[PDB]
DNA sequence: TGCATGCATGCATGCATGCATGCATGCATGCATGCATGCATGCATGCATGCATGCATGCATG
DNA sequence: CATGCATGCATGCATGCATGCATGCATGCATGCATGCATGCATGCATGCATGCATGCATGCA
């Protein structure tokens, strides 16, 4: 029997469980989803767990006390609450754990500055994620069949991880010969089991001084959040920091601790990991399909990705369409098509070029800058493994590697050596790395889009000697690259005035919007070619093998796939799920500017 | 391991109340145990009788012109062993105590007592000095005092002793209540 | 949570329990009567236990296998079936014990030969209660207060007694100094208690052999079974066999023994304590008042107690009449009025003499037969008492002690010796006996019936020397007996034939209808005297004193209050509950034949 | 000569006196056990020597 | 007098060796704790002594 001060924890929180009707509906839909969920299962033929996010906005406004109690001996108020939220569970029809959302800056602290205080209390913890262990499922509870009597039998086994108390401690021997001498066989699957994970956190590197030794702590993770990071992100974790263990007091310190009872949240880095976390409302939406009804927005689009950079109207046009990414037809039984475009381009220096770079990482989502050397490890992982645990090899993933699906900046293309660039033909073409060294030979996936940057050879002469060779690249370079834009260093008079007053204004619709609209068109504005789109292009596909050649080099038909997804994009943009002939009007004109 | 449990025995008013019993008493010239307490201040008794009947008439007393009174018969019926020393530092807040100058042949229990008394008080005159005199309303430089020192304990020094008395059923007779704990019972009866 | 077995013994009891609907209502009126005798004690100021009786009858008629199981092996069946039965209880509207009534020829054995055989079964066990111990109650939840926190606690504390089943101990230590250092003050009356009792029982003197050492076992008792018995009588237990304590084979024999779970049963003995456990239907007492409405059925009950006796009418109207027991009215502040009444009989040898007594003792209730010397505790206690447990002095109840509310036969009435006569104006006149030995002066109370008997001083001389002096007796002992019967040697040859033909027919309205008769007047037929019971008595009891002192001698006031008693125990057997004239007329008559 | 009365004598019912018996308890002796030390083992990690790449030079070229 | 080719030299990185550094297995050594026994204290049972009482016998009386 409870004594009065737990159900006092109980009634109170009760009613503050009562006062607030937003988390009634939140479990009710919780029950009726998973009904739903195994009614479909079991109906026709013939998943999700038990958490409730509460924020810690509304216990200051409910009970000062209550609030204060958590935020120092959480021992005491999590039991009963989370008991008092089980009896809502059974009583509007299992853990049923909650979440402790909220910010707060009492324990906001670093972890390179934890240790030996605030011991015993909830701290909020964010840092890197690093050298994730394997998963482990955990035995609970033992089922034993005796073979002349008939029946089964009960046996359970705890551990001091999951109580939050500190509970007398009874081991039991796994059983064996229990009542008169009848063997008890063993039996499984009805036997339960539970997954089990830990894993180490090292502190922010942006947070981190110059240079010192960094120091780590561990997390201990529970059932239904057992691997959602890869080592290798920024993630918060809220959770109580534990000591337990006999302090070296038994027979030169003792005292480890960890940090259990815990929630996980990923969030955004600067260059590592998923920004796709934005919502939409209904109103938000109801402004883009009243955006998306017009007939112009290509070029207000166009206008709007240069803030504070003069000109180049035709080279920010793509930069909405490889962002777009084209459409992707993975063949039956075949091979995929490429559906990505991967653009150079090339110019005389302070001309804009390095104020490109961070706006293309910055506004996307996913970006890897690449700057310099990209040796031993960028497109591939080295499988440099001497896991202490067994003899074995295994992958860190590189940068190619991590930038699936997204933009790989890279920076002074024409400096890195001959070694890299035998990659570069299996990245960009084939969409896939193999790794064969001698310990396991591998295969993987990257289909990331890309963007290089290349200086001229010699002075800024970009127009006087000759258009071939300003470069000395070599050959499949030209074919691997879609456009190659060639940056002037026009002087004047007039062009000078519009650079005049856009500085000077300078140092005296919007960028969140835009990710808004970007997003929402990956999942649902595919299109699907029509006749209209063969009937143009194939009347200028020959315009450019009969007279292009006689300007320029070279022609390909793996130009003309390129033709393809420029038209797809752009159908992207106005969200048509057709193709419109229109689209090749607005493709065909891209690329007399890229060349000619 | 170790859980509580809460009931509706109360030590809080009912000290309170039982306060105001032992002063608030006029019926049986001027306040009836005080007179007995001067008496006892007197050094002439040594013992302390409490009844039932004036509760229960107290307690008739305060329903009948205010609002409600803890009830306090039935209280001290149940356990009734608490009821001793929580009563009895009660009597010690309130004393007429210099009321007779001291007999020369009194009582050898008397002068010692008399001692404690004194030696409690001159050891507390001393440590009020110090603190003065090292400054960084008083009662603040009253309560740094209070924790400093040790003391002889208020049990320490009584001098008398206190006995209580069960209600007869005569009043019993006019109002019911709780008269349990006066009936001719056998050993027998002693379950 | 129980398993499959646990309730599978509640299913099926819960079966037989829906079964027969007989012990419903059983518990049905236990609850009713306690409601209502709380009802009446909250009401207009402003005890019965949890047990029922089930017999072994209906268990071999419903489940043979729950019939076998329970005597055999009982520590099984027993705790679930109290369950099921603490579930009706809740169920309709606290341990709620049972009884275990029935007989069977299984394990009635003796006590004698009952040791290392049938071991942890159910055995029922009758014989003699001796050296009762002392009643004391034992703890079992502590209350503490602490002083500064202001809240109370609780602690249990258990015994391998109560519990049947073999479970692991855990001590705990009573309590101090709890969490963080409050004293932890003790209090009482909230803490509860539950008294305990531990007796020994020997064997039955009627059923041992002819002379060896008796052996013995002893019986630890429960809450509402404390104190039924005194130490002296004859009791059937009904309970199970039970070894506990670690056999000596920790570190010459251990293995002690004892009984518990346990129903006592008092049983009527030949000459010790109650027989009056005799029903009554109200198709009994019907015929009672059928036989009441009639005018000589004081005649068909004198003649009905000489079942194989020719003659001595008079003789058996009396001794209906001291059964009787005639009026007892305690004066207020003053001293009692002795109502019983005690008869003295002499005769020639062989003449019924000894054919009358133990009639005499087993048609009656709780009488003792003292033969010959009645030297040292007869009378007394003698207070002989050297208790191991403490030095102090208690009794042991004589037979005039014990035969308190009953008859005394004292046989062989001339042999006794001057000594206890002593005692005998003691016990017959002020109906109180007091003992005052060097240790403790005591004083007690036995206000028994005396019918004593003895010879002639020499040969068969009755009528012919003189009429007194044929006993030479002490003078207080003529006033101590209330009637003086003299049978005669009368030689006859029509008596004679009454004589012949009465031994005759021996050789080739009932007892059991009579003592319910008996038994049921005592309770509701006293009766009061009235006006006409005056007239007659005073004018008779003159001619007591002025002409029966010219034939024999006494005449005392005590004689006139005998006289009061034979009217009174008359209108008894009349069950009326006035005093009519005709009583006195039936007890004028009494004297006459007695007398003269 | 027969009978009632007083006197001498054995009996076993309570007080001193002797001894056997049962229960509480502090201490000296034996045994299970933690603890220091070094080992065979298993596995991660630094390092230096020779080859392909970058740049200077002699020769040829026009 | 102004470029292109063959030739020779300087130098940084891949890795299969030697060696130091964490878990179990084993063995010798010294500290502490449960416990049966010698001892002492408390208690109940049995015999000799004082004796009131019942009984047999000596005694005088009608
Ligand atoms: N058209 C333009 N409008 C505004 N600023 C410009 C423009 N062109 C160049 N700049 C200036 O040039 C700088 C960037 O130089 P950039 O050409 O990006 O570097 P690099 O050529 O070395 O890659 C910026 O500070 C920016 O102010
Ligand atoms: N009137 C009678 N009727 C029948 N039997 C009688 C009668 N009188 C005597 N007896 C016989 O007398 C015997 C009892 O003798 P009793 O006089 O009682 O013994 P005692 O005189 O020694 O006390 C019985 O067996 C009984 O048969």
């Amino acid at each position: 029997a409870p004594d009065a001060v737990f159900g006092d924890r109980v009634r109170r929180f009760q009613e503050f469980l009562d006062t607030f009707t937003s988390y009634r509906d939140s479990v009710r839909s919780i029950q009726v989803y998973n009904s739903n969920n195994a009614a479909n299962y079991n109906d026709d033929q013939d998943i999700l767990p038990h958490r409730i996010i509460i924020s810690l906005d509304d216990l200051r406004e409910f009970d000062r006390s209550f609030w204060s109690g958590i935020l120092v001996e959480p021992a005491y108020f999590i039991p009963p609450a989370e008991k008092a939220l089980t009896d809502l569970a059974d009583s509007m029809d299992h853990p049923w754990k909650l979440s402790f959302k909220g910010s707060f800056g009492a324990h906001a602290l670093s972890p390179r500055t934890l240790t030996a205080q605030h011991l015993n209390k909830l701290v909020s913890v964010e840092g890197i994620v690093t050298k994730t262990s394997l998963v482990r499922p955990k035995l609970i509870r033992s089922v034993h069949y005796a073979a002349k009597t008939g029946r089964f039998h009960y046996r359970d086994y705890t551990d001091a991880t999951t109580t939050l108390t500190t509970r007398i401690p009874t081991p039991a021997i796994y059983p064996t010969e229990d009542t008169e001498g009848n063997k008890l066989t063993t039996e499984y699957g009805y036997s339960t089991f539970i997954d089990h994970q830990r894993i180490t956190v090292q502190e922010m590197p942006e947070m981190a001084p110059a240079g010192q030794l960094p120091r780590s702590i561990d997390v201990i993770l529970d059932d239904d959040l057992v691997d959602k990071t890869k080592p290798g992100d920024r993630v918060n974790v809220v959770g109580v920091f534990k000591s337990l263990g006999a302090g070296g007091m038994n027979q030169l310190i003792g005292f480890k601790t960890l940090i259990l009872g815990n929630t996980v949240y990923p969030l955004h880095a600067r260059s590592t990991g998923v920004a796709a976390r934005q919502m939409l409302t209904d109103f938000d939406i109801r402004n883009i399909n009243k955006l998306s009804k017009k007939k112009d927005i290509f070029d207000i689009l166009s206008q709007s990705l240069a803030p504070s950079i003069y000109g180049h109207d035709h080279i920010k046009k793509a930069i909405l369409l490889m962002l777009m990414g084209g459409v992707e037809k993975n063949l039956e039984n075949g091979s995929h098509l490429r559906g990505d475009i991967n653009i150079l381009m090339v110019g005389d220096p302070s001309t804009a070029k390095s104020q490109l770079l961070r706006f293309v990482l910055n506004t996307a989502s996913l970006a890897i800058a690449t700057t310099g050397r990209g040796s031993s490890g960028v497109g591939l992982t080295a499988a440099v493994t001497t896991d202490r645990e067994t003899g074995e090899r295994r992958l860190e993933a590189g940068a190619m590697v991590l930038a699936d699906r997204g933009v790989v900046c890279i920076d002074e293309f024409d400096k890195m050596t001959d070694v890299d660039r035998v990659a570069i033909h299996e990245v960009m073409e084939q969409q896939t790395v193999t790794i064969a060294k001698a310990g396991i030979h591998t295969t993987l996936n990257a289909r990331c889009s890309v963007i290089a940057a290349a200086n001229p050879v010699f002075g800024q002469y970009d127009v006087n000697r000759d258009p071939h060779q300003n470069i000395a690249l070599p050959d499949s370079l030209l074919s691997r690259f879609d456009l190659l834009f060639v940056v002037t260093d026009d002087i004047n008079e007039i062009r000078d005035r519009s650079i005049s007053e856009h500085v000077l204004r300078t140092h005296r619709v919007t960028i969140p919007f835009l990710r808004k609209y970007v997003q929402y068109a990956k999942e649902r504005v595919i299109p699907q070619l029509t006749q209209e789109a063969i009937n143009v292009i194939v009347k200028n596909y020959t315009d450019l093998r009969n007279d292009d050649n006689t300007k320029k080099s070279p022609i390909t038909a793996r130009t003309l796939e390129t033709l393809i997804r420029l038209a797809t994009a752009h159908a992207k943009v106005r969200l048509s799920k057709t193709v419109n002939k229109v689209d090749a009007k607005v493709a065909a004109n891209l690329l007399r500017f890229a060349l000619l | 391991a170790l859980p509580s449990i809460q009931l509706p025995v109360d030590y809080n008013n009912l000290f309170n109340e039982i306060t105001d019993f032992l002063v608030t008493f006029k019926q049986d010239k001027g306040p009836k145990y005080m007179a007995m307490l001067q008496k006892v201040a007197n050094r002439e008794l040594n013992s302390v009788i409490i009844d039932l009947d004036d509760i229960l008439q107290y307690q008739n007393e305060k329903f009948l012109q205010g609002t409600q009174a803890d009830d306090l018969v039935s209280a001290i019926q149940q356990n009734a062993n608490h009821f001793t020393e929580l009563f009895c530092r009660a009597i010690d807040n309130n004393m007429p105590l210099p009321t007779k100058e001291i007999d020369y042949k009194d009582d050898v229990l008397d002068v010692i007592l008399n001692q404690r008394r004194l030696r409690n008080e001159r050891m507390l005159s001393d440590r009020t000095n110090e603190i003065r005199s090292e400054n960084l309303m008083n009662d603040a430089l009253r309560e740094v005092v209070e924790d400093e020192t040790e003391l002889f304990p208020p049990n320490l020094t009584r001098r008398y002793f206190l006995y209580f008395k069960p209600l007869s059923q005569n009043c019993a007779r006019r109002y019911r209540k709780k008269a349990i704990s006066s009936k001719p019972l056998s050993v027998r009866q002693i379950k």
